[PDB]
């Protein structure tokens, strides 16, 4: 039935059905046709689903740490041990409802999150989260006071795709190179992230070039912001500066060419370490350090 | 919901807002006592029979409360407090009315998996361990915090209002087996007659008392053993909001130096709000203590602050009747006694 | 006779014979034509002359620093009360002299300078300098190993062309980004940096981003290094960490824009200060910290 080429066919859709609430309507819709009822037929075939899909994985994290939930939720369903049938039911509806709640999620962020940027404040924004950005614009829709600058990302050129974005609100904004962005700490009130992922440890599992922001950061004093929809955590704790999972390069050096076509290869995920990040926020209260952790114990049971 | 149902029956709602707006009510510790006071009257005298929307009038009566005066984080807490002790005690009772219930361990995740009596008892005495609680907070202090603080070492000590610190200091004297200096920064536009009144009960006990300028903080930060901090409020990320004047730069001193901060606190005190912005928070001082003569006031607009912001980069203990826990832990003391829903009310 | 033009019809030259040694030669011949004797007539066209190059100047200090020196030697000259003839023959004759100082400097610095690079060490290099790489391929002429890393600086795609002059050497090369930098120390030995300009505090005057590596280099504690011909040197002292001579933006913040085409702008040369720096190296023997302001203070006797 594939659950690869349902994930596929969101091209021009996306904004709304988040990458993850995406993969996860897809799980629960897998899970409906070959009977539920069976935990031995379904629940295999769902993890080799999930293999399958880890193993088509080029640069994602996000997929891996939705699974997991999903996983969880239908475990505990007939926790109870409740009628094989009505605990069914409540799971199989359970998907679409759990599309519902990035909405709801959404609603409450963009009211909690915007109390964080006070009175003409000076904004140096990294990355593109679904989360930051609408605190940004629900903001605007409060009409409050923010300037915004703008950073040059380098993965599949964000920088310019932020830029245009910024541009069709209706709030001023200039771009700054990753090279310079230390020469701009002075006149920037607060720096903030969007996060790919959330770490075991309180770290961050972000994009190509988000570290070199954190200690910055730390060297200015300036506050160092993450803000996400809460389902971006995975029980992965990266031990070192340097140690991410990949299917692409480690850093690799390549030899003697004339034509010039090997040179790209460098560290497009890099992780920073838990006393980099000032604020944390999410739907699940307003809360930073050891709280992720906390989270994943009160999930995993372990 | 106003107070046009609750003035013949309950008077003493408007003379605690009459204390809050006018500054007669002085000290977090005191305006606890007098919810707990206000809230001991609001069960005692009123019929409601109904079990929801009295909650839900109680939280009225909460954000009320807070919107009447913004730096009664004790009046807030106090009220989230018993909320919480109520909420508890309703989703014990409705479990009986009905009729596992014990996965693992006490958790969160709201998000995730779905739901006559003496009931009104039980709030009766929830109000009077609250107030037992608070009166006795120093015996699980003293426990915890007398156990850090070694012979031969020079203690530092922004924020000599707090009556709190005050008493655990001189539990530590007491001990004959302990020796210590005592540095007090002065905080001139306030904490001044509180800072002299502090050094004059020192010596009172015959404690090695010094008497430092604001300005003098640097000039003695190498031969700085420890720094304690007199807490106001106690905040979700760490943070603390200190009973007025000159506590920032010193804990920045402090943290340059690398010299250890402490705080003595409770858990009345710990608040379950966020502070996204100190701009908000904090409360400004009167100018008229600084300078006289109002025609050079014209030209000379001074700035002056009352309370004082900690981040929590800085200090490293919070010392409660509970124990000693790290900034980065503090959150889930907060959560053990307040509930999320109970934040916005 | 122009100055400006002279300067101009360096296109497809350059190299070796640099651009401030350039700008002393056209300095040179603009004063050996209209009788350098005569010290009122000449000395406030020279002047003049100067000021004119400045108002031309788009983004360039160095300029500005090579006339100083020019002049100094001039005022030199008939320190001695020497004949007004013999006097002006050496004055004339030392404009070939300087150029051909450039050679004789370049042979001491790139044998001086090596000893640096230690056995087997991966050097990540930043800022294109005449002296850093002909100390990388005098290095090699010297067989020994070193590994290099390319970072992505962005004023003119720099980076790019710092990578295809590596190539035609014969050392393992790949590219990182500016932004992905924080995530490469650790792997990197040492950290080499050429500059446009070294401050009269100790500081450096150099491109997008230069503070950044320096700062970060502070926190990983890796040595970070400075390498130089010495000529650089202007009595500047930039008060803080976003102050600097310029004729474009000094950061602007545009309004809402649908076309886009007003955005880039950004600091493009930036500062840092003197603690950062480990180590400098010129011909003027191996020196740091105040060895740059003691030489100013020799030349200026102020």
């Amino acid at each position: 039935f594939n659950i690869t080429e349902t994930y596929l066919r969101f091209l021009e859709e996306d904004t709304e059905m988040t990458m993850p609430i995406a993969a996860i309507e897809a799980l629960v819709t897998l899970l409906r046709i070959k009977t539920p009822e069976t935990a031995a037929e379904m629940i295999n075939t769902i993890k080799s689903s999930t293999e399958e899909l880890i193993k088509s994985i080029p640069n994602s994290v996000s997929l891996r740490a939705g699974c997991d939930i999903f996983m969880r939720f239908v475990l505990r369903n007939l926790h109870l041990y409740g009628d094989w049938e009505n605990c069914k039911q409540h799971l199989i509806e359970n998907g679409q409802l759990f599309v519902s709640r990035a909405k709801k999620s959404r609603n409450k962020i963009a009211e909690i999150g915007v109390d964080f940027i006070a009175d003409d404040d000076i904004i140096l924004v990294h990355g593109y989260s679904r989360a930051v950005f609408s605190l940004l614009n629900h903001a605007a829709n409060k009409f409050i006071r923010f300037r915004c600058v703008v950073t040059e990302s380098r993965p599949s050129k964000q920088g310019n795709q932020l830029y245009t974005l910024l541009e069709q609100k209706g709030i001023p904004v200039t771009l700054i190179v990753d090279s310079a962005v230390g020469a701009v700490i002075d006149k920037v009130d607060k720096v903030f992230v969007g996060a790919e992922g959330v770490a075991e440890s309180g770290g961050i599992i972000n994009l190509v070039g988000t570290y070199s922001v954190g200690v910055l950061a730390h060297n200015a004093r300036k506050p160092f912001y993450v803000v996400t929809e809460s389902h971006k955590f995975v029980r992965m704790f990266p031990l070192s500066s340097d140690d991410l999972p990949m299917a692409g390069p480690p850093l690799d050096f390549t030899r003697r060419t004339d034509d010039l076509e090997d040179a790209l290869r460098g560290p497009t995920i890099d992780y920073t370490a838990q006393e980099y990040i000032t604020a944390l926020i999410t739907d699940l209260g307003v809360l930073t350090p050891s709280a992720v952790s906390e989270e994943l114990i009160k999930m995993w049971y372990d | 919901h106003p107070n046009a149902a609750t003035s013949d029956v309950n008077v003493t709602i408007d003379t605690f807002v009459a204390k809050l707006k006018r500054r007669q009510v002085q000290g977090s510790y005191a305006i606890a006592l007098e919810t707990l006071q206000l809230l001991m009257r609001f069960i005692s005298a009123a019929r409601w029979n109904h079990v929801n929307d009295l909650i839900e009038q109680i939280r009225d009566l909460g954000n009320s409360l807070e919107k009447a005066h913004p730096t009664a984080f004790s009046c807030g807490n106090v009220i989230r407090r018993i909320l919480a002790v109520l909420r508890d005690e309703v989703e014990e009772d409705t479990m009986s009315t009905t009729v596992v219930a014990e996965p693992l361990i006490s958790s969160m995740f709201n998000l995730l998996q779905k739901p006559k009596t003496d009931y009104r008892q039980v709030a009766i005495q929830g109000i009077k361990d609250l107030i037992d609680e608070i009166k006795n907070i120093d015996e699980g202090i003293q426990q915890i915090a007398i156990d850090l603080i070694h012979d031969h070492e020079i203690l530092l000590t922004p924020t000599p209002d707090s009556k709190t610190v005050l008493k655990f200091l001189i539990t530590a004297r007491e001990r004959s087996n302990r020796t210590f200096t005592v540095l007090v920064t002065e905080g001139f536009p306030n904490n001044t007659k509180n800072a002299h009144e502090f050094a004059k009960k020192l010596a009172q006990h015959n404690i090695e008392t010094l008497v430092v300028p604001d300005s003098a903080v640097f000039a003695l930060m190498s031969r700085v053993g420890k720094v304690i901090i007199g807490t106001k409020a106690v905040f979700v990320n760490g943070g603390t909001i200190s009973s007025n004047s000159g506590v920032s730069s010193v804990c920045e001193c402090a943290r340059e130096f690398r010299t250890p901060v402490f705080a003595v606190a409770g858990l009345y005190k710990l608040s379950p709000l966020y502070p996204f912005d100190v701009e908000k928070f904090v409360e400004f001082g009167g100018s008229q203590r600084i300078l006289p003569r109002m025609d050079p006031r014209k030209r000379l607009d001074t700035v002056n602050q009352i309370t004082d912001y900690v981040p929590p980069e800085n200090i490293d203990i919070y010392i409660t009747n509970v124990g000693g826990f790290n900034p980065s832990f503090i959150y889930r003391i907060a959560w053990d006694n307040y509930k999320q829903i109970d934040v916005h009310l």
